[PDB]
């Protein structure tokens, strides 16, 4: 049944768990007690732009990235329409969260008009660009900017272009 | 007493393409790497790490269409196997 | 007929250090991250995938020393488990 | 016994193989026949510099990684202290290969001084860099540069460094 907090995600049980556990020795990342544990994600999300085409369909992602993490038994942070600016401050104050610190794990989402340099912000032209680095999302949430996350998995997602072109050569069969 | 941590560790990154290359967003269906993630997270949490979840990922775009894009796995500094156990 | 493919696919790298970082060579002994690299795939290689082998890598350099490093997996685009099935 | 051609590589027995391919379904890279493939890899290290200093020791990195690359299965070709271009020119040679079009998969493997730009080329100095940057490697061996390699595994493999910094943070216990 998807009534349950997990929804649509399929539950992982009891005897899969050890199998899991017994396949692998120590080489899994540890999870935190469910009762006392606090998760944390943050989804930013730029769908209005002042130069460049809206990215109709947006408000799909974040529908369905938001409940994912929720039913994984994340605390989902939703942010909106930043330019890159905001977004580095957005993730200084995620870095600094209290609840990272009784959290075994986090989760990254960013999506947005994207270039070769990176991830648009929404003030972003080719005059004057806008852009938000991947290294800078690394360095930010590294063990010397974030120590709450040390040794616990920090999962980055990028949806945005890297690029102009259709990543496709031809061949003959 | 102090003691040396890694400056960085336990850093995975998903990008829905390659360098240089698009990825493709359906204006009512939303972006196809998006809902493709979704899809084998909820499928494949249960019994599946992290690293493995995404190259499922990268397989199902295998096979290029007329909007064709292969998410890429980047600056991977996971020591051990990132396991959900989604209902634990 | 003509088909489209992938321009870039099936690549994995594997970095002896994390961005900005030094990796360390012994004078007589050789790179420590080339000798721990052999080391593992003299091992492994029969038993587990490259993705795999080399996520075991990363975890023998996770507790730092004088001469710390923690190699990194870079730019994947692989689709499938590649098993170097040694002796076949 | 060491005495074989995969010398101190443990071997995959024929059950463990079979467990392999049991555990995993459609989603293994294949491997041609042993009587017939061609596989080939590439060694690139760089030992006497003009302008910086000797990397003393990377003798026994040849030889450890070329013994390994022979026990796997892969003839291998082994380049020594060359500039930039001359690396681009050898790399545009490997795709070039004919062996690639019988082979199943590749190695490439660089040695060097590196800098956060990328990887030193024999000439190297702070005053007129020398440098092969990551992302060159992998636009010569993609489909476009290499389609003899289409859908075959590549790795690279790099030593060197990526800057100036320990790599390293401080924590209390």
């Amino acid at each position: 049944t998807s009534s349950g907090s997990e929804g649509n995600v399929k539950l992982c049980s009891l005897e899969e768990a050890q199998r899991i556990w017994k396949q692998k020795s120590a080489e899994i990342y540890p999870i935190m007690d469910k009762s006392s544990r606090t998760r944390l994600a943050l989804i930013i999300c730029n769908e209005e732009f002042d130069s460049i085409p809206r990215r109709t369909g947006a408000e799909v992602d974040i529908t369905g990235m938001t409940m994912l993490l929720q039913n994984l038994g994340y605390s989902v942070d939703v942010k909106k329409n930043l330019t890159a600016s905001d977004m580095t401050t957005e993730l200084e104050a995620f870095a600094h969260r209290p609840e990272h610190k009784t959290s075994d794990s986090t989760f990254l989402v960013f999506m947005s008009h994207g270039i070769q340099e990176g991830i648009c912000g929404k003030k972003h032209s080719e005059q004057v660009p806008d852009i938000l680095q991947l290294n800078a999302i690394f360095n930010m949430l590294n063990t010397k900017n974030c120590p709450s996350l040390k040794d616990k998995p920090k999962v980055i997602i990028i949806q945005a272009c890297r690029g102009d072109s259709p990543g496709v050569v031809w061949f003959k069969d | 007493a102090i003691k040396k941590a890694h400056i960085e560790k336990d850093f995975i990154a998903f990008c829905s393409s390659t360098p240089d290359n698009v990825s493709w967003r359906h204006p009512t269906m939303g972006s196809v790497f998006i809902g493709r993630l979704i899809e084998h997270m909820q499928e494949y949490a249960c019994s599946c790490d992290v690293e493995e979840i995404f190259r499922k990922v990268r397989f199902s775009f295998e096979q290029p269409d007329g909007r064709a894009q292969m998410p890429t796995t980047e600056r991977v500094t996971l020591t051990r196997c990132f396991y959900l156990f989604p209902g634990h």
